[PDB]
Parts: structure tokens; sequence; C-alpha cells
């Protein structure tokens, strides 16, 4: 019924009866600043919170952890691998 | 002071979403 | 004959031996049973040994080396406190020399499928798979088990889940690494481990 | 237990 | 190796202690069911000093929960991780020391000393070399208050040339609960004084001021407040337990920071401590941590320190540290503010470099401070108990039960003696 002007919108009340019923809440938002700077999905994205409480700023783990001895005391041919990959000379 | 839900721009709203959103 | 002479490694080796004894027998002064010293076996086969990222690697690998079999469980809370000891004594034997140095199977004790890739995922070493009855034939040859469920042959319980013990060329057993035994030395014996009269020729 | 032979 | 001796007690020490092993178990991977969890080298490499093996592959903490109001100690039963320790670390209760000292301390709690000291000298002769006590206590009930100092009187005079550790939660002047503030918090004191190492002070008020301002959280419960104090836990003893390029023990600590034997009471900061909607906005860094410590609103305990002045004071940064970006950025926040530490002593500060970050952090720091700023607080507790004492008030329920005219105003005077003494050194 769009063909005659249609001028009262009780038609798209019929389905969402309860208004709970999670369809029509929160579907649309139609200020300026949407309609002018807006990508395809760069507003309703999650934040990245933590994974280990409170205390955790953001991931690092237990498997980041060497301590200073062991990191960089290693053997030395293996390190002349591993730099020969980042420019050594 | 009147304490709405999460919707709602009053007081804070960024921060006061993710730990128990609402 | 070592360590045990109720095994199944040890009576399809005293099988084997046998018929090719009686090859050369009926072929020629030979002695029937052959000895001891005369036998000579393969301990895995060509499709048993599987490294981390799941290709075959030939027996033939394991000339110079010190390889130890390493009962273990994922499940087993001794286990999983002497597992990064293990980690730790495995790497810095390896890069500690020209050449790799000490290598350790893993076999396993776990409940199913998911439970070994839980405790696979981490592990850089060798190992073998449960399906294989390689896991079951080796645990009764070393005399390995958590509790008394299958009945051994009027032996006792020599080790506990852990246990990493070094291995012979012929399945002997060369020296004893004692986590949980007798000794009971919780998670040092690592160090007892020499690699010089413990080499599988 | 029985113990291996030394090397002669 | 080196061990610490756990104690909870009070209703505090009990929930604030329940977050001490939710987060250490979190450092070295301990799933609840006793297990291990983490597959890595130095997570239990240095283990005894928090955990004993239980010939089950499990690691029971070394911790004594203890109480005599047996319902908190049952909601650590029904709350995750409670099934780490044992049976017999658990000194039941049943009447309940209902906010009193001198039934805490005197007549209800005796019958109690025959179980508590038997099982802390129990745990401690099973290893071969104690090396420190550690304990959390309540000052505003009784439980914690008056029947927590018990053990520390037996404990220091039977174990004299060990050291022993207290997190000490203190009323409040501006939130009043438990009525019964100011007795309980001088009669712990003066017993303190003279039987504890180093005590350290935390307030309430300044973590519900942290988790208003810089955590920006709008309600959440106590275990939030918890997660602080437990973050400050692991910090000051990480080094017993992790290796490090500067190492410091509890008891370099103590010989690093308390100069006189009367004054050993310390403030406690951590960083980083800053909310979610910031953490694109913080990109951390050495010196961000500290000037974040040097906040007086970073502060556990609502003491200002811009009215007082720091004696001496220690810096723990954890993590992986370019540590002359540590140290002489060290000194650069001691020339700043050359009015805010003594002049007697050149280098009032301490760097520390524990090599093992917390969980979910490159680095982090953790702040102990000897400081003349607790004299405030110490001296509207003096204002607090003679408004109590003036004329006789609230007090005949400790008198009927042996108290004395005589021992209170030694509470009070011997604690004036020690503001006293901060008085006088600024
Ligand atoms: N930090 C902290 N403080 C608490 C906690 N529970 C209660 N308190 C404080 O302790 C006071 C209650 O007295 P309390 O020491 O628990 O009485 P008790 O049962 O005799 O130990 C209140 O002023 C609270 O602010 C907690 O879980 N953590």
């Amino acid at each position: 019924r769009l063909d005659a002007h249609n001028d009262q919108k009780l038609t798209s009340w019929r389905i969402p009866h309860p208004l709970y019923t999670e369809l029509p809440q929160g579907s649309k938002y139609e200020t300026h600043y949407r309609q002018s700077y807006d990508y395809e999905d760069w507003a309703r994205r999650p934040v990245r919170l933590s994974k280990y409480g409170l205390l955790g700023h953001d991931d690092s783990g237990a498997e980041s952890w060497t301590t200073e001895t062991r990191s960089e005391y290693e053997p030395p041919r293996l390190r002349r691998d591993q730099l020969k990959a980042a420019g050594q000379w | 002071m009147a304490i709405h839900v999460s919707r709602t721009h009053r007081e804070d709203y960024i921060r006061s979403l993710t730990p128990r959103p609402a | 004959s070592q360590p045990v002479f109720a095994s199944p490694l040890n009576v399809e080796k005293r099988r084997l031996n046998e018929e090719r004894a009686l090859m050369q027998a009926q072929k020629a002064n030979i002695q029937l049973p052959p000895n001891y010293g005369d036998m000579d076996l393969i301990l895995f086969p060509e499709g048993s040994l599987k490294n981390s990222n799941n290709t075959v690697i030939p027996q033939s690998h394991l000339k110079g080396k010190s390889v130890a079999l390493y009962f273990a469980d994922g499940a087993d809370p001794k286990c999983a406190s002497l597992l990064p000891f293990l980690l730790n004594y495995y790497r810095t034997m390896n890069e500690g020399g020209a050449n790799q140095k000490i290598e350790i199977i893993f076999v396993s004790l776990d409940r199913d499928r998911e439970a070994f890739e839980s405790h696979r995922a981490h592990m850089p070493w060798l190992s073998i798979d449960l399906e294989n009855p390689l896991t079951e034939i080796l645990k009764r040859h070393f005399r390995v088990m958590k509790e008394y469920e299958v009945p051994t042959y009027g032996y006792g319980s020599r080790t506990g889940v852990p246990s990493v013990i070094v291995i012979g060329s012929d399945g002997r057993e060369a020296q004893f690494l004692p986590i949980c035994s007798g000794l009971e030395e919780g998670d040092r014996a690592l160090l007892r481990w020499d690699w010089r009269n413990t080499k599988f020729a | 237990v029985a113990k291996p032979l030394p090397p002669p | 190796m080196r061990e610490i001796v756990h104690v909870q007690g009070g209703q505090c020490g009990n929930q604030i202690g329940a977050k001490f092993w939710e987060v250490i178990s979190d450092e070295h991977g301990i799933d609840p069911t006793g297990t291990y969890c983490g597959d890595s080298d130095l997570q239990l490499e240095r283990i005894n000093v928090f955990y004993n093996e239980a010939t089950g592959g499990r690691f029971v903490p070394r911790a004594i929960l203890m109480d005599l109001e047996p319902g908190t100690m049952d909601s650590v039963r029904a709350g995750p991780f409670g099934q780490l320790f044992r049976p017999d670390n658990f000194v039941f209760g049943q009447t309940g020391a209902g906010n009193n000292w001198a039934k805490g301390h005197y007549t209800e709690g005796a019958e109690l000393i025959d179980s508590v000291l038997d099982v802390v000298r129990k745990e401690a002769e099973g290893c071969d070399c104690l090396q420190g006590f550690q304990i959390t206590h309540s000052l505003g009930g009784g439980t914690g208050s008056g029947m927590g100092t018990l053990l520390i009187s037996k404990v220091r005079e039977e174990y004299p040339d060990r050291i022993m550790e207290t997190f000490s939660v203190f009323p409040s002047p501006k939130v009043s609960d438990t009525v019964v503030e100011p007795y309980n918090a001088t009669l712990s004191v003066h017993q303190l004084v003279e039987n504890a190492d180093e005590v350290q002070v935390i307030d309430n008020e300044a973590l519900y001021d942290i988790c208003f301002r810089t955590l920006k959280l709008t309600t959440p419960t106590y275990g939030d407040l918890n997660h602080l104090v437990s973050a400050a836990m692991s910090g000051v003893t990480c080094c017993l337990r992790f290796p490090g390029q500067l190492n410091s023990d509890l008891r370099k600590l103590a010989v690093n920071l308390i100069p006189f034997p009367r004054l050993h009471f310390f403030l406690i900061g951590f960083a980083p401590l800053t909310s979610r909607g910031s953490q694109q906005y913080r990109a951390l860094s050495v010196p961000e941590l500290t000037q974040q410590m040097f906040d007086a609103k970073n502060m556990m305990c609502a003491s200002d320190p811009r009215h007082g002045r720091y004696l001496t004071a220690s810096a723990m940064f954890r993590g992986r540290m370019s540590t002359k970006e540590v140290d002489e950025q060290m000194l650069n926040v001691q020339n700043k503010n050359s009015s805010y530490f003594v002049e007697w002593i050149p280098n009032n500060m301490k760097s520390s470099v524990c090599d093992i970050p917390p969980k979910g952090l490159k680095m982090s720091v953790t702040f102990v401070g000897n400081s003349t700023a607790i004299q405030e607080m110490f001296k509207r507790v003096s204002d607090q108990f003679t408004a109590m004492f003036r004329r006789k008030a609230f007090l005949h329920w400790y008198t009927g039960e042996g108290m004395d005219e005589m021992e209170f105003t030694e509470a009070e005077s011997n604690m004036n003696d020690l503001v006293s003494e901060y008085q006088q050194y600024q």
C-alpha cells in the first residue's frame, strides 16, 4: 500500500507489537554525523577490554615470559643465525 | 541523584557500558 | 631378558630370534635357544616415531643419541609439575652442543584423543601415538603404571607416572632416573642423566 | 637384579 | 628454599587473602582443582615460597585461614578457589568475636591459641629454614584487630630472629562502619609496634577513590578492592619467587627502609591503574609509570603526602625495564620533588628490578614508602579515642572481661609517643 501515498505509519507496528522483541530496539540512527562520516561497520564495533581481569591492561600472558639472562645470554651461533635474518653485518 | 540505564548519555556512558552492559 | 622376562617385547624377542636361529639350523654347530647377547631387535618400526609437525621420522636418526622414553599423562598433576623442568633440560642440552645431544620419545597414558592433543601441542621432542599398540607393550616392558589395573607377572610397581627413563639399543635398562622411585628425588633427577654410556648404538 | 656384562 | 607463612585473620583478612590466592594462582598457573597449567619454566621454578607439594601433584598454599565466625570462611568454600587450602588449615569458631577487642584477644580467643599456634609451628617446622611471615588482618573489627594481634605476640616471641609482615586495613575518618572503631584501632597499634617487623597500611576510602577516578568504575563490589590489594601482595613478594637484575628480598626491603625501631609504618601504591577507556590513550612507558606512582591520589591509603615529607621509600618495577631509564629518571623525580623528600638522607629513594611482569601487563610498579604523612591519620585516631574516653563511654563491655583503666591510657600514651616521633622528623 505505497502506490497511493500512504499517510499512516500504523502498518509498521503490527509485527513489533510488544516493542520488546529486539527487532526495532536500536535498529536505526539517522543523525547528520552518521549520514556524512560513516563507513560499513566502524560504529558498532566492540572494544577489547581484557582477558586476565581488571589488572590486565592488554594481552601479554606468561607465554611471552623470558628473563633477561635466558633471553640474551643464549648460545652464540643461534644468535648468529637469527641476526642473519635481520641484518647481522 | 537519578541513575539511568547505560543507553542514556547522562553521567558516564563509555566505560559504564563495558563491564556490566545494560 | 632385561629389564624383565615377562613383557610383550621380550616374548616377541624370544620368538623372532628363535625361528631365524632355526633358519640357520636347517641350512647348516649352532646352539638352541640363542643367547641374550646374540639376539637383536628393531625397537621402533618405520611408521612409529612421529615428530612435532606430524611427519614420518626414520629410526636411523637416533644414532649417536641419548634416547629416553618419558611415561607421562596430561591430567596427572605430578606430570604437570615435572613437565617444564624436562622442557628446560631438553632445551639446554640441544643447543648446548654443536650436534643435538639428548632426545626424548614421548609415550603417553592419556584418556582419549583430545587429551593427547592438548599434551602434544607444547612438546618439542618426538612422540608415539596412543592407538598404536607400541605404547601398550612398552609400558609393560618397563613395568610402568599408575596403579594395579592389569596383572603384572609376579612383579611389583617399578615407577609411578611420570618417569623419564633412558633406554638401550636392544631395549635394555641403561640407568634409572628416580623422579618418584625408591629415591623419590623429585624435580631435579634429570641432572643424573649422563650421556656417555647411555648411547643408542 | 641380574646386571649386564661390562665390555671386555 | 624460602618459605612464606600466610595467615588470614578477621573477616577482611579472609576476603583479601582469598583474592591473594586468586592472583598468585594466576601468576604461576594453577587450575583450581589443584593441578598445574601454563607449561612455562619460571612459573613453578620457585614455587615453594607459597606452595607445598602434597604427593598428589597439587600445590596446597601455605596459608591458614583463621577466624571466630564460621560464616565468612564458609563463603570461601562456596566461592572460587576455595579448594586449594587444606581442611586442617582452618581454625573454626562458634561464638563469633563480635567487634570486641577484649573478647577477641583475652577471653574467648585464648582457647583458640592452642589450635592456631599448633598449626603455624607445624607448617613452619615442616620446612628447612623459614624466611618470613605474612598476614592479612583488619583493625576495625574484633576478630581481626584483637584476636589477630594475639597471633602476632606468640609468633614473634617464639621466632624472634625471623621477620613478619602485615597487610593492615585501618578505620576510616569519612565513612563510619563498625561504631567501635577507635578502641580496636588503638588497642591493636600499641601491641603491634612492639612485636611487628614492618607494617604497611591500607585505607578503605582510598580504595573507593581509586575505583571512582583512575579505574573509573560505576558500581562494582568489594572484589575490585581486593584486586588492588592482591596486586600489591603479588608485587611485594614477586622477587621472592621470580628473578631480576636488581633483586629484592622481603628483609632487603626492611633493611633498606626502616631507620629506627619505633617507626615501621608504610604507604602502598600500585601502577598502572587506568580505565579501559584510556588504554588506547596510554602508550605504556617507564616515565608515565613513575609520575602516576608519584601522584597523591593514586595512593591506597588516604593520607595526603603533600602535607608531610617522605623520609625514605622504595619503588619496585616489574617486567622488562631499560634500567637506566628507570634510575636516572628515579633521580629526576627526586630533584623536582625536593620539598617532598627529607634533607638528611641523600638518595631517599630505592629502585628494584623484578624481571617478571604481572598478568596482562608488560610492566608495572609497586610502591612502598616510609613517610611522615601517616601522622595525620594517627592524629584523628587520637581525637576519636579521646572523645570515646573523656567521660567513660562505650567500654564497660571491655572491662566486664578483665580490662583496666591502667592499660587503655598506655594504649593512648604509646601511640601519642609515636605520632610525636613522626612530628620532630620533618
Ligand atoms: N578491604 C576490605 N575491607 C573490608 C572488607 N569487608 C569489610 N571491610 C571493612 O571492615 C569493616 C567491617 O569490620 P570487620 O573488620 O569486617 O569486622 P570483623 O568481622 O570483626 O573482622 C568495614 O568498615 C569495611 O570497610 C573487604 O572485603 N575488604
